[PDB]
């Protein structure tokens, strides 16, 4: 899949 | 309401779609993934996309974590091979102050010493949550089995970098790659003047191609269960040719749009589901880049089962490439697509990942309606080729899991 | 303009209902998608031991295979009509939805009517389910967040229907019947104890006919609750052979039409959550994250806020080394009689406007807007809108929190659960001697 | 499995005044 | 040099020098080539499952009662092989006679001496990996080679505190036979030898399918190492040897210290244009069912590639006839003498002896081995450098890899 | 070069 990082200050880490 | 957009003579773009909405929702697409990495500086943007919440000038790491919070928005960053964004929530009362803390992020960051080194540790955390999820290993090599040197770098950070990164080596980065004519300011539920006049005042300041080459990795991991990619050269977006993709990846196999669903109209999940007995997942894999794309799928089984799958989908495809093909499938399978770009950007957020990753690739935004009509000036006779472009092009694999009875590209 | 002039503008939703009984709403919106559920009352609470775990077989079956559109035909349609298909359920409650597009809804609702009422249950996907059962009940087992909240459950709602796990024991799976489904199908799904919920670019009649026209013929014509009680009692499944333990711990809940219920989401958010990513570590505000991130005591933890019909679950779900437990219990304790007694205006109204961003930022789309409408319509009555919900906050302040905190958290008698090394989890009376300031 | 789990009965221990699962806690309690 | 055989294919030889320290060796087709993919890292756990307990005697009393004679209990293990050397006075050779069989013929394999014992690779595989060599070159057979030969002697890391006892008796059973040993000794003999196997050792894998692969490793490391290779012969066939000349003939380390290998065809191409330190030679493989020929290279980030180029040519140079007699007959003049020089040890010897003994089943003595290096055709030598050309390629390398190119290019 | 491993109780690791 098309996959994406993500990250933030509150949002729980995750991957697209 | 109708959706502003602008572009300032420093290349720099900006939108705004007032929608009188309570939560206002800025992001700033930006042109910083890991491909404009080289060799030296891999597993950057790994911290980068951490280093948010450190020393600015205009504020402390500390009042910016409590200042969000007090009004109780976020700052979420999403982070591709090629972009980076910077999305923000808050209610529309308080637009104003989280606006300044955003752009000290990014306009004014020190990146000190010291809490750099609390932080590069965290690397190894983040890493790791990942491949919990196994596909983030297995994803990552195919641009570097495919790809040479700007996608072929990972999102995520190697081991031994870590320990090792300097700050120097940011300002360096972010001095080249944070730049006014390669950025876009869009902003959601707020005007458009405003944005206007933040980045004339602060924003006012100023990589290699994909070569393919046809590569393959493996990973004999020990783990019980298989994970395994074949694809080919795609075409990048912009082309309708890349849209001819985006349908076969519907008429092959998206994914269950049921839950629980056996895929029936899928012309893979159905083809492989002869002569098996057990479980096993799949689904048709579709990438897109501005350089260039992907195409192909990704495959789940067990160890003895890789090769008894897979040479039905290596298979079934060429049925494609031979002519055999029905017409409602497709217009189905357009169907498909013609929903999931809507359902997409029916919320704010995946509606955000649409508006500004246009105005980087291209200096447009296209709304949804035109895009469904060149979904409807697409071709049989690409769709072929397409596949035939998969079949008679140059091969790129990768794989995980158990591997006594996983065979190679030529096999 | 402003935030207040905001809600306002929202579409106010509109309601309907039949002669059946089926309650019907929508609600309009310029989105060009749209999407439909069935959010209705049933779940475990209502099966029993002979029929437990039912109501979950009966999500695999519903799919495949009904009167007119046997098999997989009923599932080809949506492929073919590009469309997404999903569905879930609860120990209460049970759901399902369809995200589609505007002028393609009709079929949409002819099929539910397919579903609904004419599912055909064939004995071989009887039997083939019943081995796909079997096999995610040792797929559950790694689910270990999964696992507590089932342990939790189970521990203060015991002797209860409660009690009862969503998708039952194995060995109720091994002896289910197409009759006792027939009969949990001939009196749960009725009219009366329905709602039908939709949102996006549609009318609220062009709905209006098609239930007319389907559910019209549903059977419009049933014991009530008892009021499951309460119990404070320990759980834990010592196991040293894995990396770490999850771990929970609960007390009473009020429930949903209890309007406090507005004030402890907000201490949920006090307190807030942690799970070993976010960069702000000691600049954090919760004064629990801080020193997680401190010290690296724990890895993730959560808290919540469980409605049921007379009571609820208020708690938090943790997850730490086996070298780490007694104390951010003893921080966590730490922090809720801190908030029952000594509660800063200032830091209630980060939570404030925590909560604010919640509701909204959760309500991004059409499918977050109907599991609100069809689970509001079946626990608050009525819709509340988001101005109403505001409305409430703003009537709060730190002399209601150490009211309504002195009257749930404060010497009550918790509900506890481990599954992991829990060699260094204190006993439940150290915890609750724990419970009190001084 | 971890859901075929079940909790047997304190019935020959616990208080006469919550035995009646059907009731509720909380009017006791403070009692208690 | 005794050489003898049984019936049931157990090959014995002895050669009573008359010496003090009396020596034994036991080569073994074992190596991790008969392996299969979920048997892999086993041998790294078997070249240690010495000194375990057996049924003839315990682990503690093996350990002291060789240290007591004050012997060795050494293990060399190749992809094919799997040694089991010893050493002692020949005054108590009848005891450590009996340590030995122990270890191979009544091996328990218990428990929990095995799980005291799995961390230790992590220890045994990370000392070779200081010397970097030693996952470059297990990437070549895994990158060239796909079923057998790719298997590393070492473990991969998942495999440790996974690893089953039974998992071992599937593989002690099958391949500590009596058709595919040789029970060679030294300083004793031959009768006792005779009479030992027959009481104790008196019991009863797929091919190297070459592909083409290539493997890269960005390791952040300053230096580069990789190698380029292509399908060579397998030995027994004089065009092995073709190769292991062409070794001479194109760079074989340095038998110089400090020397500047003017003569090396190939060192002396790269000293033109280049102007900084770089260290490079031959690398000739040659198993039993194929070999390995090509080079192993190191230079700086930047200078990789700039120095494969000078490589890649120079032996097109070859291959287009340009060569001369002199280099050859110096070419095999090193190579009459690296053999002689290798086996002038007993172990080195000794390596030389039962390792022709299980590929064959003969032994060669040197001087027949010279003259097949004197019936050596430049036509030959030549294709050999055409084959290595013309032939399919495998890559690999590590290091940084800024400036690294691939085969094609 | 043609690497092989060495191990024993007494004499130390080595590679070739």
């Amino acid at each position: 899949r098309p996959v994406v990082a993500s990250v933030s200050l509150n949002v729980p880490a995750s991957v697209r | 309401q109708d959706l502003e957009f602008t572009r300032l003579p420093n290349g720099l773009v900006i939108a705004s779609l007032e929608n009188y909405a309570p939560a206002s929702r800025i992001g700033l697409f930006i042109k910083a993934g890991s491909r404009y990495e080289n060799s030296n500086n891999l597993g950057t943007s790994h911290l980068l996309r951490l280093a948010s919440s450190l020393t600015t000038k205009g504020a402390s790491s500390f009042k910016i974590t409590r200042g969000i919070e007090a009004v109780g928005g976020k700052l979420s960053v999403t982070s591709t091979r090629e972009n980076m964004a910077y999305t923000v929530e808050c209610l529309r009362d308080d637009v104003d102050i989280l606006m300044e803390f955003l752009l000290n992020v990014t306009t004014a960051p020190e990146f000190r010493r010291w809490e750099v080194a609390a932080l590069q540790p965290q690397l190894r955390i983040d890493k790791a949550v990942a491949l919990q999820n196994p596909q983030a290993h297995v994803i990552e090599n195919l641009h570097a089995a495919a790809y040479r040197n700007a996608l072929a770098n990972s999102l995520y950070c190697p081991d031994y970098r870590i320990g090792k990164v300097t700050p120097v080596e940011l300002h360096d980065y972010v001095q080249n790659h944070f730049t006014s004519a390669r950025m876009a300011l869009i902003g959601l539920g707020v005007s458009h003047p405003v944005l206007k006049q933040v980045a004339e005042q602060f924003l006012n300041i100023r990589g290699a191609k994909a070569k393919y080459h046809g590569g393959e990795i493996r990973e004999q991991n020990g783990d019980s269960l298989v994970h395994a990619a074949l694809v080919a050269e795609s075409a990048a977006i912009g082309s309708a040719e890349a849209n001819a993709f985006s349908v076969l990846q519907h008429v092959l196999g998206a994914g269950p749009h049921v839950k629980r669903g056996s895929n029936a109209t899928s012309s893979l999940y159905q083809a492989v589901a002869k002569g098996v007995h057990e479980p096993f997942d799949v689904s048709a894999f579709n990438a897109s880049y501005s350089d260039s794309g992907l195409f192909g799928f990704y495959t789940i089984s067990q160890a003895a089962s890789a090769g008894d799958v897979i040479k039905a989908a290596y298979n079934q495809v060429k049925t494609i490439a031979q002519g055999n093909l029905s017409n409602p499938d497709v217009q189905a399978a357009k169907n498909k697509l013609k929903a999931g770009y809507l359902m997409s950007v029916e919320s704010s957020e995946g509606f955000l990942d649409e508006v500004g990753s246009q105005a980087l690739a291209a200096g447009s935004y296209t709304p949804p309606s035109t895009v469904l009509q060149q979904i409807d000036a697409v071709a049989d006779a690409d769709v072929i080729n397409a596949a035939k472009k998969f079949v008679s092009g140059r091969k790129s694999m990768a794989a995980s899991g158990n591997l006594g009875h996983t065979p190679f590209i030529d096999e | 303009a402003t935030y207040a002039q905001a809600l306002q503008s929202v579409p106010e939703t509109q309601v309907s209902q039949l002669d059946n009984g089926l309650r019907v709403a929508s609600e309009q919106s310029s989105q060009p998608t749209c999407t439909v559920g069935v959010w209705i009352d049933a779940g475990s609470r209502y099966e029993s031991e002979k029929n437990n775990g039912a109501g979950y077989f009966v999500e695999h079956l519903a799919f495949k295979g009904t009167k007119n559109r046997p098999g997989n035909a009923l599932e080809k349609e949506v492929e073919s009509m590009g469309a997404h298909l999903n569905a879930y359920s609860t120990r209460e409650h049970t759901a399902y939805y369809i995200k589609a597009l505007s002028k393609d809804l009709p079929k949409a609702v002819e099929l539910l009517a397919d579903i609904v009422q004419n599912c055909s249950l064939e004995d071989s996907q009887i039997e083939k389910e019943r081995d796909v059962i079997l096999q995610e009940l040792q797929e559950n087992d790694t689910s270990m967040r999964d696992v507590v909240f089932n342990y939790l459950h189970a521990t203060a709602f015991q002797g209860t229907p409660l009690a009862q796990s969503v998708e039952g024991p194995s060995e109720n799976v091994r002896k289910l019947s197409r009759a006792d489904l027939t009969e949990y199908l001939s009196r749960h799904y009725k009219a009366p104890r329905m709602v039908l919920a939709a949102a996006g670019g549609l009318e609220h009649r062009q709905l209006l006919d098609l239930a007319q026209k389907h559910f019209s013929g549903l059977s419009g014509t049933v014991p009530t609750l008892s009021p499951c009680r309460f119990t404070g009692s320990q759980i834990c499944h010592r196991e040293d052979g894995l990396p770490l333990a999850h771990v929970a711990i609960a007390v009473e809940g009020p429930g949903w039409a209890h309007p406090d219920n507005v004030a402890l989401q907000v201490a949920n958010a006090i307190i807030g959550h942690y799970d070993c990513t976010y960069g702000g570590g000691a600049h954090l505000s919760s004064p629990l994250a801080s020193i997680a991130a401190t010290n690296k005591l724990c890895q993730s933890f959560q808290t919540f806020n469980i409605c049921y019909a007379d009571t609820g679950l208020l708690g938090a779900h943790f997850v730490c080394d086996h070298m780490s437990i007694d104390d951010m219990m003893f921080v966590l304790q730490g922090q809720w009689m801190r908030l029952c007694t000594s509660a800063t205006e200032s830091e209630v109204l980060r939570g404030k406007n925590l909560l604010r961003n919640a509701l909204v930022s959760h309500l991004d789309g059409t499918t977050p807007v109907c599991e609100d409408i069809g689970r509001s319509l079946l626990t608050y009555g009525r819709r509340i809108p988001l101005a109403e919900w505001e409305s409430r906050i703003a009537e709060v302040d730190a002399r209601v929190v150490r009211e309504v905190c002195s009257k749930y958290f404060y010497d009550q008698c918790p509900a506890v659960a481990g599954f992991g090394p829990i060699e260094q989890l204190p006993d439940y009376n150290r915890i609750r001697s724990g419970m009190f300031w001084l | 499995s971890h859901t075929d789990i079940k909790v047997p009965d304190f019935s020959d221990y616990r208080r006469p005044e919550v035995l009646d699962s059907t009731k509720s806690s909380k009017e006791s309690s403070e009692a208690r």
